[PDB]
């Protein structure tokens, strides 16, 4: 199985703050072939389901706000906040699709206080 | 005198990629085009061989399907005499070519809101095609004086590139689902008739 | 709006078996790829199997930990997706999910989404083995 | 004789985007790859990004990633690049550079490169 | 990302005199992806050398590359006056290189 892996295990950001997200893959998710790298991006709150914010990293689904927005290819990427908001606290996680799925131990995003 | 199951090439749930077209044979069965021609669902039905109504009262030893899907402003790269990077590179009739090609906008179905990249088609080939020839390689391209390595990075690239498919696309970018018909009239009793 | 409705949860004896299920909503069941997504409490989350839809093989697939001990299936008259799940483990607790997540780049499906969307997720169901 | 033109200096503001454009001539255009390059006056060579004609695809460095895209239109036989957020630092003369090709096979090296052009932020 | 360097920074040498410059990978990659550039002030940057050895159309016989690995050099048999310029390396590499060294200076003594 292909093994994803995220850093940091957790990062507090001050609100209004931007902040990144850091992932390794165990091997490149690109496939020559379309030139595209298949990672995706998920995002859960307690209680609820992940749900998916950017298929290709490249792009953002219907609904999701412009400050999200991926970036890297082969084995390695990164997702940006360009600022932070309370509404995005969450559990975020990298998904692959190279083969069959995988996802990774996930990131918690969490704002900063005293 | 049973009916030729025009389903499975026209209604397919899946097509392949342009740069390995599917082929597939049509023999022994009842033909009819006249349901084709007459469904007014095709954006473009052309022959190259007999008019497509005349074609109806003749026999065949065999017809073949290829079937594929390439942009609509490309459909006009499909037929015989003609140059481009899907007449050169992917798909190739003779100049001898007797049939009709048949396309169908498939913007409904084959396009994906991210874009559909599952449709390829090839980009580099060392030479031109032959008619009817099929190749699938997926072996880096190569130019230039030094041998490639096998690596992608420079004067070394994968032969094959995607379409991006989408929904917003203009109609000349829109996927075209586009079915060749092929005739032959080989040495042998008619096999194919309506 | 597309709602999954998922079933069959509940505490099981360690050893034991159980039969998981998930409702299709509106969207064709049957032309998309299904997948089972496990997460435990205080866990990431963890990918089960997969089965094709029925242009394809209609094969699966699973993820080794739990490979040889779960077989996924699903009824197309019903347009409900199952998971058997057999010699159940303390390891195995979870809330398990039914989702159409990955599908969307493998399946038939067009650019008609319902919600302008095909990631679709159900709230799952929670098992819990001891 | 190959040879590429670049398009004229130009003066931006911090905060703003600047284009430049790069056009092929003498050579087969498809065949080839468009790589950018900037120096600032007395400065070593930095690589920007490069693509490949044929499909379209473009690698980055990682000091530009997402700052720069690089773009061709063949029907025009230029390529074109354009840099976004401009800083002070990012004065510099920019230039394009190509292998020559022939219809049978291209070089193995940049062997042509442009007049290149002077961007300034101001 | 990979770092290419170069020695020495700047020389001084008179005409007709033997020159060579060098430079070192971070890392060994290949000689097939390595070029070399001559720069004159207020030009572009003139391939010379590529593939590690290849003359460029139109360069003169006293231009040579060499080394292997992760070490390469460029040679000049004897300097004439237009050989006085500023040179760099480049590697190709997989590409998500393309990487460029510090730069070398010849000065006339
Ligand atoms: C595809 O199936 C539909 C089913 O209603 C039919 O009307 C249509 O003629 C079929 N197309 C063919 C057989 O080419």
């Amino acid at each position: 199985d292909i093994v994803m892996t995220q850093s940091p295990d957790s990062l507090a950001v001050s609100l209004g703050e931007r902040a990144t997200i850091n992932c390794k893959s165990s091997q490149s998710v690109l496939y020559s072939s379309n030139n595209k790298n298949y990672l995706a991006w998920y995002q859960q709150k307690p209680g609820q389901p992940p749900k998916l914010l950017m298929y290709w990293a490249s792009t953002r689904e219907s609904g999701v706000p412009d400050r999200f927005s991926g970036s890297g290819s082969g084995a390695e990427f990164t997702l940006t906040i360009s600022s932070l908001q309370a509404e995005d606290v969450a559990i975020y996680y990298c998904q692959q699709y190279y083969s069959t799925l995988t996802f990774g131990g996930g990131t918690k995003v969490e704002i900063k206080r005293t | 005198t049973n009916l030729c199951p025009f389903g499975e090439v026209f209604n397919a749930t899946r097509f392949a990629s342009v740069y390995a077209w599917n082929r597939k044979r049509i023999s022994n069965c009842v033909a009819d085009y006249s349901v084709l021609y007459n469904s007014a669902s095709f954006s473009t039905f052309k022959c190259y061989g007999v008019s497509p109504t005349k074609l109806n009262d003749l026999c065949f030893t065999n017809v073949y399907a290829d079937s594929f899907v390439i942009r609509g402003d490309e459909v006009r790269q499909i037929a015989p005499g003609q140059t481009g990077k899907i007449a050169d590179y992917n798909y190739k009739l003779p100049d001898d070519f007797t049939g009709c090609v048949i396309a169908w906008n498939s913007n409904n179905l084959d396009s994906k809101v991210g874009g559909n990249y599952n449709y390829l088609y090839r980009l580099f080939r060392k030479s031109n095609l032959k008619p009817f020839e099929r190749d699938i390689s997926t072996e880096i391209y190569q130019a230039g004086s030094t041998p490639c390595n096998g690596v992608e990075g420079f004067n070394c690239y994968f032969p094959l590139q995607s379409y991006g498919f989408q929904p917003t696309n203009g109609v000349g970018y829109q996927p075209y689902r586009v079915v060749v018909l092929s005739f032959e009239l080989l040495h042998a009793p008619a096999t194919v008739c309506g | 709006e597309v709602q999954l409705v998922e079933s069959g949860g509940g505490l099981v004896k360690p050893g034991g078996s159980l039969r998981l299920s998930c409702a299709a909503s509106g969207f064709t069941f049957r032309d998309v790829w299904m997948s089972w997504v496990r997460q435990a409490p205080g866990k990431g989350l963890e990918w089960v199997g997969r089965i094709k839809s029925k242009i394809d093989g209609g094969t699966t697939d699973y993820a080794a930990p739990v490979k040889g001990r779960f077989t996924i299936s699903r009824d197309d008259s019903k347009n409900t997706l199952y998971l058997q799940m057999n010699s159940l483990k303390t390891e195995d607790t979870a809330v398990y999910y039914c989702t159409t997540a990955g599908s969307y780049y493998y399946d038939t499906v067009g650019p008609g989404l319902p919600e302008g969307k095909f990631d679709y997720w159900g709230q799952g169901t929670l098992v819990t083995v001891s």
